[PDB]
């Protein structure tokens, strides 16, 4: 092992001189002296034997000359089946006060991604039981998949619906990723995980722990954790699942929240590293450091990775230099307003901004993509009788536009659906729709077979026939 | 070891040795004064100064202590009023305290955590009831200028000596403190006599760096608060700690950071602004039965600029907040005081931080505000409408007439239950709007002269039986019965 | 039939009203967005002129 | 100590010591100069080198010629004797009638008072402005802003305020003239030995006996340097903080504008060697007025009213510094240019303006019940702007007809013909008292004067003058 001195400390960024022998970029290094554990991640080299380097976890303490240690190979994270049921840091540190993980093997979190030979598989169909989703938006078993929305829109919730309908099914491994999220969603998730199966923790007479079955992995680098944890993170918790994917072989569940953030931790030390600022603060290096991590989540010819990215969009703006490049990243796009949420209409997915590639009727046949198209032409012409309604009237309208604006806000009222874990916010009960009575129930809207039917109805129902069954119920109460 | 120094100006000094500082450690001059070392630089050291630079002089003798930033904790800063670093100013004696905390720490961690049940019973009727606030929430209180939001947090404050005078168990009392950041002395002067004239200092303490005080007493007081409160969330007593306003402390952090040569970045502001505010409200937390099972709630202030929340420090604050408690001038000056905008204004945690007694009116309560919010623009221009229409109209004008409050005049929990009661149940539909201001007083007095039973039963049940339900409707119809209102 | 001039006199007012009200927020849209352009290049040269 | 320039950058100047160096806020004399120019440290750069401000023009400097420490900041002489009497930064009188012959002087820089030190107790003024006496009340013994643009009228603002204040006064009062035109100052001088406030008698002799005099003077205008524009307004404070502390009696401080002061920050921070902040501003944007605010407080000795005019630049609230001056002010007033093209003078929008001592446990709850009435008649006026504009006052209904009819009324009743406005407008003066304000306020609201016209209310004052103006109207 090499040996180095701290020369200068700035924040998160910290130069260090070696004598000879110096270290690769993306090497780690382990600093010597210090409270807790200290690692820096290579990143420049400056001249004179000199790097810069950028720190896990705090800067508080560290004197100069203070004396560094190369470990000849950057950041190793443990994998294997020892990491499920288990909770991780962005070093492979466990923090879940259960043990050391006993794994026979470790993988460098920076790796080449898969070239263009290695083709992915055929787009195939992912049912998650929501139904906006599964009509307009439908997901792919092998693709990106993208929850844009600003804050306060249902992103975690969706994300956690998707877990409980998805992950419990899989008979593959899953993988979560907090990146810059609250740590008291950390903790809720875990505790759901432990809860409904996901997680299968045995505790032991002699202090140790089984975690037999447990068919999940949790990787943590949350608000608290400085910059360098929050963007490193992620390519922990993707050597995670790349390991599954190309040993094993097996299908896996990657689920990330917030991209977003691993963006914000670079501008926050672009600055630092002596680099001249982007657009709107963002750094230059922003469209190829979220390019080298998406490229490592594809399809292979060994596995595949179904990835969930939930992106936050400050102040409602999609035309951000973030979401802007994550959009051209995705398969499946879901974007998610304030102007439904207000409705009281969750998930708050707006169909006219959500899209995905696998709505084709080569995919999926003709009774779904006419269906999705003419569900979308009826809500647009809904928003384009808008400014005539707010000026003149429904007075003016004809018939037809008002059985169009029936139509619309029935179908409005109709992609919603009350999920499980938000028994806490409304108290109903959650429901599972599949895919063709979804189908059905809008063709039948569509058809004018409903119209009689009360608009009042169509709310938080996973069917058509829920929906009678509340109109016949409002309909006695009447009397 | 020693150094010397090198150049002095604005605050901040340029040294030349101590080659042992640990970064964020406290140095001492030759003349008393103190400082804090940011940027090790490789041949010079940059040390931020607690106080002015007339007293540095580029040579005097420099000496560090080796001590890490810390402050104070203990009860001993119940009832007093001292400045970021521990010292007071009240004017009346020492600290009596005996163990240190470091200021910037590691916040804890996932599993030292559980999820939030208790509710912090802010006083006002509209937080309480449609945005409530839990021991462990971080809830933003966020608006414009003059629009009632140290009032929101003064209520809070003062609302907790009857809790608190009511028992012994320091398990459930709650403890507060105010940090005031940028404030003008005066004002904090205004807030202690406010708080004095109700008794409600013997439980909070105060941490004042305001304006005159030199940027880096600006940005260190909340973390000293934060510290502070520690001890409370440690020992298993819970704690409430407000910041006014934030939105200071950053700017006195691009002050410091400008001065340092650091390179700016959107707003002339660094890019570590969000590590600032999510190392302070990260320590906010709910801890499990292991480790005593304390609190420290947080209730962050930040004043917006012509209600511009699409602006760098508001986006942060709102993105790693579990709450937002919006404020406007527009339903300032219409009559609603406070200006809570119950539509933009939201609590993740909600019913869970809420009695079972409030859910059940809170509930309803909450729908019919959204549909009279929603009837309201339409029913201004002057159009036929049916009599549900109407009734929701006249529901919604009750209801908003009645989450009205005048200043430093909170309530117990069981009274809002009651008026809520009233409100909900239709006891005020045909009454006049304007005559509601009454009606809950006089109810209030008559509820606390002859029915103090169903209070004690409220507040020990903490739900609404079939008894106290008809007991409750017996003692409004007699109240009806006993009194007369316009309509 | 009063009623319809009448309406038709309101239209032509509103559509003119409605012109002018275009005119302000065109000049108030083009100053704001030089001034959008000047605060960005100004945080970008600053921030590239403190190495 | 004797020091040598080395170099120089407009109103920067960087100095040498050899043996010893002169800590900062120190005071450096010029010698090979034909004025007496005058530098204020800055900062401290290594090799014995010091960085300065300089108090006047540096055309005519050279590198190479001598300083000297005087060992000591500024030093601005205090007492009765300032009163009367006009006075540059440097304490040199520019009056043209002798010497200042105080004993003692004060540094231009102080340490505020402490937080023990402070005693917040409420009153109130008689300003005779309807708009301050109902909507925004001004405290006595804190601090008051007018925010305003350019042609808006603060000035006139602070000189009726001046006439209805200071002359009823008694105690002692300041002006301070943070870069303002000269112009206003000559007059404000010759107003001031009008109307008595000062006592200027012309002795055998050529001296002078300014006995009897109740304000002083401090001018630092637009035709001087930013060095000796950021350093008046502290010349004023120690002037009041002398009367404040040893005499023990109240004092009233005027300062027009204070902006200027952050914008000679602005103009100077850039030759200092610092980053710049968001608008081309300082980074010490905001101690640099908290240092200058904190010391204006009413303690246990004495007291300082203030009155500052606070210039908004493009009209813009959102700059830094008025940003920055709204958090230390007691009572606010925000000037408005779209309500002074309406010919409404003051044109203060009631709604931007606030204020601390408005609350019922202040003033009554019929005052407090008026001012919020009135609040809430002009937002919902505001609030149908839109539609008015668009569509017109058909579409509304009749309450809504209602309303905008008392609004445009108490629009124009809250508009006050001043004294000093007689030299551009004809009309005079109209003085009011804060109970007939609300009286006629209440009637306004009930109803009881909508068979009047909307012009009657314009420049009358009470109501009836606007009744005898209604009936001279109906002709
Ligand atoms: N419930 C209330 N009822 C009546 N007035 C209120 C109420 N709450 C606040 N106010 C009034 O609003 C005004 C501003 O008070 P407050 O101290 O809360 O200001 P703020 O919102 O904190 O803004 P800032 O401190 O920056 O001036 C005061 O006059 C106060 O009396
Ligand atoms: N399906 C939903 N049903 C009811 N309320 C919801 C739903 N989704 C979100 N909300 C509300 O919005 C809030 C958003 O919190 P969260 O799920 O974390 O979304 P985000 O992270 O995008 O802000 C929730 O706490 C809840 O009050
Ligand atoms: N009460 C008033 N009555 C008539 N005109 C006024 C009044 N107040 C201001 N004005 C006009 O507006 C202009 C404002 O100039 P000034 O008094 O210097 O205000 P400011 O300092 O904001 O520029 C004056 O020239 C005056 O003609
Ligand atoms: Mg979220
Ligand atoms: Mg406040
Ligand atoms: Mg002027």
């Amino acid at each position: 092992t090499n040996h180095g001195r701290i020369t200068q400390v700035i924040g998160a960024v910290v130069d260090v001189h070696f004598d000879e022998q110096l270290p690769p970029i993306l090497n780690s290094l382990e600093v010597q002296g210090h409270t807790n554990r200290l690692v820096l991640e290579v990143a420049q080299h400056l001249g004179e034997n000199t790097v810069r380097t950028i720190a896990m976890d705090a800067t508080e303490g560290l004197v100069r000359g203070q004396k560094v240690v190369d470990t000849g190979a950057p950041i190793q994270v443990p994998v294997g089946v020892e990491t499920l049921g288990r909770i991780m840091n962005v070093i492979g540190e466990p923090v879940d006060e259960c043990g050391p993980v006993p794994a026979k093997k470790t993988y460098s979190i920076h790796r080449a991604a898969p070239l263009f030979a290695d083709q992915s598989t055929e787009p195939g169909l992912l049912q998650t039981g929501i139904k906006v989703v599964d009509l307009l938006a439908p997901y792919a078993k092998g693709g990106k998949i993208g929850l844009f929305g600003g804050a306060g829109v249902g992103k975690t919730v969706l994300i956690m619906e998707l877990i409980n309908n998805v992950a419990n099914k899989h008979g593959g491994f899953s993988v979560f990723a907090g990146v810059g999220e609250r740590t008291r969603e950390g903790n809720d998730l875990y505790h759901e995980m432990m809860t409904t199966g996901v997680i299968k923790r045995k505790k032991l007479e002699d202090g140790k722990f089984d975690f037999t079955g447990s068919k999940a992995a949790l990787v943590y680098g949350q608000m608290n954790e400085p910059p360098g944890a929050r963007a490193r993170v992620a390519l922990t918790a993707l050597s995670v699942a790349e390991y599954f994917r190309d040993e094993q072989g097996q299908d896996v569940l990657l689920f990330i929240d917030n991209i977003y953030r691993f963006t914000q931790a670079g501008s926050e030390v672009s600055a630092l590293l002596g680099r001249i600022p982007s657009a709107v603060g963002y750094q230059p290096t922003l469209a190829t450091d979220l390019g080298q991590l998406q490229e490592r989540i594809t399809t292979t010819k060994k596995g595949s990775i179904t990835s969930v990215q939930a992106v936050y969009v400050p102040a409602d703006d999609l035309t951000d230099p973030a979401p802007a490049t994550t959009f051209a990243h995705l398969d499946a796009t879901t974007v998610l307003s304030r102007q439904i949420a207000e409705l009281g209409i969750y998930p708050a997915v707006d169909p006219l901004d959500s899209t995905s590639r696998m709505l084709a009727p080569e995919i999926v046949g003709q009774e779904h993509y006419d269906t999705a198209r003419a569900t979308q032409k009826l809500l647009q012409d809904y928003k384009s009788l808008q400014d005539i309604i707010a000026i003149l009237g429904m007075d003016e309208l004809s018939e037809e536009d008002k059985l169009v604006v029936s139509r619309a806000r029935k179908i409005q009222r109709f992609l919603s659906q009350p999920f499980t874990v938000a028994e806490v916010f409304t108290g109903k009960p959650g429901r599972f729709v599949e895919l063709p009575e979804t189908i059905k129930s809008a063709q039948t809207i569509l058809r004018g077979e409903c119209d009689d039917l009360p608009e009042m109805a169509f709310y938080m129902c996973g069917g058509l026939e829920e929906v009678r069954s509340k109109a016949v119920k409002m309909a006695q109460e009447a009397a | 070891e020693v150094g010397r120094v090198v150049s002095v100006g604005d605050g901040i000094a340029r040294l030349f040795g101590l080659e042992g500082v640990q970064a964020g450690e406290l140095v001492e001059f030759q003349n008393g004064m103190t400082g804090m070392a940011l940027n090790l630089e490789t041949d010079n050291v940059g040390v931020v100064i607690f106080g002015d630079d007339r007293s540095v002089l580029e040579g005097d003798s420099v000496k560090r202590t080796g001590r890490i930033v810390d402050v104070p904790i203990g009860p001993g800063l119940l009832g007093r009023v001292v400045d970021a670093l521990g010292n007071p100013i009240d004017g009346k004696g020492p600290i009596p305290a005996k163990e240190r905390r470091r200021v910037e720490l590691k916040a804890p961690g996932i599993i030292p955590r559980k999820s939030v049940h208790e509710p912090m019973m802010t006083g006002l009727k509209c937080v309480d009831a449609l945005v409530p606030v839990g021991r462990g929430q971080r809830e933003l209180i966020i608006g414009d200028r003059q629009t009632g939001k140290t009032a929101v947090a003064v209520d809070a404050i003062i609302n907790q000596k009857e809790i608190n005078d009511s028992t012994d168990d320091e398990s459930k009392k709650l403890y507060c403190i105010y940090v005031a950041v940028g404030q003008k002395r005066s004002t904090v002067a205004q807030i202690v006599k406010a708080l004095e004239q109700r008794d409600a200092m013997k439980y909070t303490t105060v941490v004042a760096a305001t304006a005159s005080e030199a940027a880096p007493l600006q940005f260190l007081a909340p973390y000293s608060g934060c510290a502070m409160g520690e001890w409370f969330r440690d020992s298993g007593r819970h704690c409430v700690i407000i910041y006014d306003d934030l939105s200071k402390q950053a700017t006195a952090y691009r002050q410091m950071s400008l001065l340092l040569r650091r390179p700016p970045g959107r707003e002339a502001y660094p890019g570590d602004v969000f590590y600032l505010h999510s190392r302070l409200l990260e320590r906010a937390a709910k801890m499990g039965d292991k480790s005593g099972g304390g609190s420290l709630t947080a209730l962050p202030v930040i004043e917006t600029q012509a209600g511009d929340v699409s602006a760098y420090i508001p986006t942060n604050v709102i993105s790693i907040t579990d709450g937002q408690i919006f404020l406007e001038t527009e339903l300032f000056y219409k009559g609603i005081r406070p200006a809570i905008n119950v539509g933009l204004s939201v609590s993740r945690v909600g019913s869970a931080a809420q009695v079972k007694a409030m859910k059940q009116v809170a509930g309803t309560m909450k729908l019919e505000l959204a549909q009279y919010r929603e009837v309201a623009a339409f029913a201004q221009f002057g159009s036929d409408l049916d009599a549900s229409t109407r009734q929701l109209l006249t529901r919604g004008t009750a209801l908003t007439e009645l989450l009205k409050q005048r200043q430093y005049s909170p309530m117990k929990n069981s009274v809002q239950v009651c008026v809520l009661y009233c409100g909900v149940k239709g006891y005020l539909d045909p009454l006049d709007p304007k005559e509601i201001s009454r009606f809950e007083s006089l109810f209030i007095d008559y509820i606390n002269a002859n029915h103090q039973d169903i209070l004690k039963t409220i507040e020990t049940e903490k739900e609404l039986s079939e008894k106290t339900e008809a007991k409750l409707r017996a003692a409004v119809d007699e109240f009806v019965a006993m009194n007369e209102f316009k309509k | 039939a009063s009623e319809q001039s009448a309406r038709m006199s309101a239209m032509d007012n509103a559509s003119t009203n409605a012109g002018e009200m275009i005119s302000s927020l065109t000049l108030r849209y083009n100053r704001a967005r030089q001034a959008k352009i000047t605060t960005e290049l100004v945080e970008i040269i600053s921030g590239a002129n403190a190495l």
